[PDB]
């Protein structure tokens, strides 16, 4: 069971900042993890970020070419999962999927639908 | 970098055939952390298979997943016309989580 709706997409002169979002419904799943995956034609899909709630408040992890640049953040109290990206470039243009999976022994993660982000000078 | 690649890239299936797109890691991870996603043009990755053999809520039961070690595959009993997606595999073993180039099926 789930309902993930992400807001905030658009287009920014390069260098521009943003703040994708998505708010969880149904969940109050004691212990989950959430992360942002992105897809543009150039790269296909790529795990970008991921905050983590096993029960320690925050632990984050980023990758080869995103760290320095964005920071996952989310507070259950707020129900939301925010993702601010700074110093953006062409490369980063794509659709950001917001997927949350819970740490039950087993079941499967969920995904939402995305929004375009367009880094163009125009 | 941790790498999965998919044999093969594009397929062609007559309705009623049996398809199997394989997927394979660079380093031996474990069956139970290789998820399989299905994406149909004009929409977003649709969680298809979790575990190496678990189907997700709704996945028709003519579909089949299996593997252990470095080679995981996917197989469709009787290809039908709504399997015409592009499938992709994924690794949630160690960061970073990487994905396959994604195999594209299409219906003959």
């Amino acid at each position: 069971e789930v309902k993930l709706q992400e807001s905030g997409g658009g287009l920014v002169q390069p260098g521009g900042s943003m703040k994708l979002s998505c708010v969880a419904s149904g969940f109050t799943f004691n212990n989950y993890w959430m992360s942002w995956v992105r897809q543009s034609p150039e790269k296909g899909l790529e795990w970008v970020a991921e905050i983590r709630l096993n029960s320690d408040n925050f632990a984050t992890h980023y990758a080869e070419s995103v760290k320095g640049k964005f920071i996952i953040s989310r507070d259950d109290s707020k129900s939301r999962l925010y993702l601010q990206m700074n110093s953006l470039r062409a490369e980063d243009t794509g659709i950001y999927y917001c997927v949350l999976r819970p740490l039950f022994y087993y079941a499967v993660d969920y995904w939402g639908q995305g929004t375009s982000v367009t880094v163009s000078s125009a | 970098d941790i790498q999965l690649t998919q044999s093969p890239a594009f397929m062609a299936a007559s309705p009623g055939e049996k398809v199997t797109i394989t997927c394979s890691v660079s380093s031996s991870i474990s069956s139970s952390n290789l998820h399989w996603y299905q994406q149909k043009s004009e929409t977003s990755p649709k969680p298809w298979i979790y575990g190496t053999s678990n189907l997700a809520s709704g996945v028709p039961v003519r579909f089949s997943g299996s593997g252990s070690g470095t080679s995981y595959s996917l197989t469709i009993s009787s290809m039908e016309a709504e399997d015409a997606a592009t499938y992709y595999c994924q690794q949630w073993n160690s960061y970073p989580y990487t994905f396959g180039g994604g195999t594209k099926l299409e219906i003959k």
